[PDB]
């Protein structure tokens, strides 16, 4: 037999710390028995486990809790996420490949993998002869290395005939957007 | 500068 | 709840029997650190932030101190109701596109952990390997289980077949993820 407790903090932030909203679980095994959130102003029971327990964290601990969306959520994103998380601008590197062995008038796909960037918007469009791909083009989820870098395939439904095919990627470590060429 | 942990705080038993 | 930016601090993560304990912070779902509670030492993924950066250890061995305290009142309480294991879920994946002779990483991703205590290890035409190999700290679900990565870093071959192999208490049998060039 085992047994698991955890405790999550949470700091959700909006504009900057305009807007931030706290909220923190107390959890046995995978049950959430008790929560305090800055939205309500309050710890309520969220389980039966944690019926006695909301009115004694209230009665002891409200006022350090509350106080923790400044002195905590607050502080930890001026003064320490800004320049670290916030900051951190990784560029994506961009390659083509094809799914199958090239064959003319057979149908194929054209891969796309833009690898290694942060944070994680981007915006990558496909391009066939200067013309933008609408339909027949699709996208894995972002994929998160864990290492602070993220990675997307995004493919496009084509058959080689006689042009050009373009990768086209915008994210906010490129001062102008990156272009992949691969011809038939 | 120094970040700060969100406290644990205590059950009563 | 929708957010621009998300910090989970104070992350605390408790288990008997074991004394098991794990302290950590992340932001927007990366790690920013655990606290070695061996060594009593702050231990930043990326290096560069904690050399900005200070968390004192205290602060997160505190933390682990009150959720043993919790996990006590908390067993007694549900009258010592136990966790339930769960059957991880891995996926292998190269961090960039495989080129034969340009060095690379795997990444296996191993989900829905819990509870946290796992063995994740890799193969290498069958064989175990363990040079350069490094994971994760465990990373918290929105469902209260675990996830955790294990990275290889590696030349790739057409010679080499690589698994990356998970045991945990919630599978009968290790399970194999299977990855080649
Ligand atoms: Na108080
Ligand atoms: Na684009």
């Amino acid at each position: 037999r085992h047994f698991v407790h955890q405790f999550k903090g949470e700091c959700y932030f909006t504009n900057g710390t305009q807007r931030i909203r706290l909220v923190t679980r107390y959890i046995y095994n995978r049950e959430e028995y008790l929560r305090f959130d800055s939205d309500v102003g309050e710890y309520r029971a969220v389980t039966e486990l944690g019926r006695h327990s909301a009115e004694y964290y209230n009665k002891q601990y409200l006022e350090r809790t509350r106080a923790e969306l400044d002195t905590a959520c607050r502080h930890n994103y001026e003064e320490t996420e800004v320049p670290t998380s916030l900051r951190r601008l990784e560029q994506p590197n961009v390659a083509i490949s094809l799914s199958r062995t090239e064959a003319l008038n057979h149908h194929n796909t054209l891969v796309c993998s833009v690898t290694d960037f942060y944070p994680a918007k981007i915006k990558v469009r496909w391009f066939r002869n200067g013309q933008e791909e609408t339909v027949g083009v699709s996208s894995t989820q972002l994929i998160r290395n864990g290492d602070w870098t993220f990675q997307v395939l995004v493919m496009l439904e084509m058959t080689p005939h006689q042009e050009v095919y373009t990768c086209h990627v915008e994210h906010p470590s490129l001062k102008s957007p990156i272009t992949v060429e691969w011809r038939a | 500068l120094q970040t700060l942990a969100l406290e644990v705080e205590d059950d009563p038993c | 709840i929708e957010a621009d930016h998300v910090g989970f601090y104070g992350t605390t993560v408790y288990q008997s029997p074991g004394d098991i304990g794990q302290y950590t912070h992340e932001f927007d779902g990366d790690e920013l650190f655990y606290v070695d509670l061996d060594k009593k030492k702050t231990v930043w993924r990326l290096p560069e932030f904690g050399q900005l950066i200070l968390f004192e250890p205290q602060g997160g061995l505190q933390n682990i101190a009150a959720e043993k305290h919790n996990l006590g009142c908390l067993t007694k309480r549900s009258n010592f109701t136990p966790a339930t294991n769960e059957a991880p879920q891995a996926t292998v994946f190269p961090k960039s596109p495989v080129l034969l002779g340009q060095p690379n990483t795997l990444i296996c991703f191993v989900d829905n952990i819990f509870p946290p205590v796992i063995n994740i290890t890799w193969l290498r035409n069958s064989k175990s390997v363990t040079d350069g190999v490094y994971e994760t700290s465990f990373l918290v679900n929105r469902d209260h289980s675990f996830h955790k990565l294990s990275y290889l870093t590696f030349i790739p071959s057409d010679d080499d077949i690589y698994d990356c192999k998970v045991e945990h208490w919630g599978l009968e049998e290790p399970v194999l993820k299977h990855w080649e060039p």
